[PDB]
């Protein structure tokens, strides 16, 4: 181995699972065998098969890689795979009298850039 | 855990096996005393902590102005008036979880949909 | 791994307190599982 | 305003989080060394554990913070009474300053004049300055045990 497984498983049955054991028985062994394987436990244990069975599949999920999710704005381009699926963000890279950077990056073909 | 201090000196007890009867006591390392165990368990750790959760919780709580209020009925006085904070277990890992206190009986109840609490 | 509770109770093989309280520092610091040293928080990528 | 003692008092605690034997020290100005807490409440009259610890956890039923404080009390295990506690901190000069006599009266001297400038600078005021220390504690744990 065987011890171990047987044991263990024995052990366990015991525990609781018984019952179972018981059955054992019964069954077949086968169952063981097987146991041894597985281991067985479951199947071996009961009955535990399917909590231990279950308890694979948490872990298995704790084993992939966060994905940055962003949006794509129809009326910004790539230089490559000339599609309009592209992210932005935009940061003070020059002093308080000619404001705003903003970075693209083609979330399909993967060129970075600059606008000023 | 909670421990005792040694009547006479008031300094701390330290655990000492009798090896012929197979008992744990607690001698003063000051004086002659000795006392017999009132529990088997001598040293707890707890690493995956639940005690700072519901820290603070004077029943001035009300008196707070910065604490924000709900229209909860409480599952005691059934009462919708209580303030509500965060787990005060200041950790990185810590769930966003609600502790509601009540404006009349005082009993805190949760917003934990997944566990089933007393604290 | 069915049981309610998850429980590993040890044992050893005059004066024993110190020592295990130094056990269960080897054992929670220096006892490796699974994994490669250095290498934490592994995630998976398309 | 009266001279200005620029001397800041650090509360620390050694080891790390996962290192066995966590211990608490205290840096005193014109001390070269840092003195494990307990000595420093016995060089102020708080001569026996929980009577010390009293001064620093305010609440009887938190183990936690208590058990945190059973590496302190091994430690200051070695002094168990007011004078031995000030030649103690007397032999870690200064320099060291060579003569019993001479050490102990010191330690007296730098808790009065030194330690805790803010409250008092006076004589009778061991009782105010060791229930501060036990605040510092207080809050140095506080910060360790994630509250
Ligand atoms: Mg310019
Ligand atoms: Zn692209
Ligand atoms: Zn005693
Ligand atoms: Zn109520």
């Amino acid at each position: 181995a065987y011890k171990a497984r047987y044991r263990i498983i024995y052990s366990n049955v015991i525990s609781k699972n018984n019952p179972d054991l018981k059955h054992k028985i019964a069954n077949g062994d086968i169952t063981p065998e097987f146991l041894a394987t597985c281991d067985a436990k479951d199947l071996a244990p009961a009955p535990l098969k399917q909590k231990i069975e279950e308890i694979a599949k948490q872990n298995l999920y704790n084993a992939q890689g966060a994905t940055i999710e962003r949006s794509v704005t129809d009326r910004f381009t790539c230089g490559k795979c000339k599609e309009k699926k592209v992210s932005y963000y935009q940061l003070q890279t020059r002093s308080a009298d000619e404001p705003l950077t903003t970075f693209c990056t083609c979330e399909a073909c993967g060129n970075r850039w600059k606008f000023s | 855990t909670t421990f005792r201090f040694c009547r006479d000196c008031n300094n701390m007890l330290y655990p000492r096996e009798d090896k012929e009867n197979n008992r744990l006591l607690f001698e003063c390392r000051t004086c002659s005393y000795v006392e017999e165990a009132g529990s088997p368990l001598v040293y707890r750790h707890e690493l995956i902590t639940n005690i700072g959760e519901t820290a603070g919780v004077v029943q001035d709580i009300g008196s707070d102005p910065t604490l924000p209020r709900s229209d909860r009925e409480c599952p005691k006085c059934h009462s919708r008036e209580n303030v509500f904070f965060q787990s005060q277990q200041r950790r990185k890992d810590t769930s966003m979880v609600l502790f509601f206190v009540c404006l009349s009986c005082s009993h805190i109840f949760t917003s934990d949909q997944k566990n089933k609490r007393t604290q | 791994d069915n049981d309610e509770k998850l429980i590993i109770r040890c044992r050893v093989v005059a004066e024993e307190d110190h020592m295990l309280k130094k056990i269960e520092n080897t054992m929670l610091e220096n006892i490796t599982l699974r994994g490669v040293e250095n290498i934490e928080r592994v995630v998976m990528m398309k | 305003k009266g001279s200005r003692f620029i001397s800041t008092l650090q509360v620390k605690l050694y080891g790390r989080e996962g290192s066995s034997a966590r211990t608490i020290k205290a840096t005193l100005p014109y001390i070269k060394q840092d003195i494990p807490i307990v000595i420093i409440f016995r060089a102020l009259g708080i001569i026996p554990d929980g009577e010390i610890l009293e001064h620093i956890c305010y609440d009887v039923n938190d183990w936690q913070m208590l058990e945190m404080l059973k590496p302190c009390v091994e430690d200051g295990f070695v002094i168990q009474d007011r004078e031995t506690a000030l030649d103690f901190i007397g032999r870690r000069g200064t320099a060291l300053g060579i003569k019993k006599e001479k050490r102990i009266q010191y330690a007296k001297d730098i808790l009065q004049k030194e330690f805790l400038p803010h409250i008092t600078q006076l004589e009778g005021f061991e009782s105010r300055k060791a229930f501060f220390l036990g605040y510092m504690i207080n809050r140095l744990l506080l910060c360790a045990l994630d509250r």
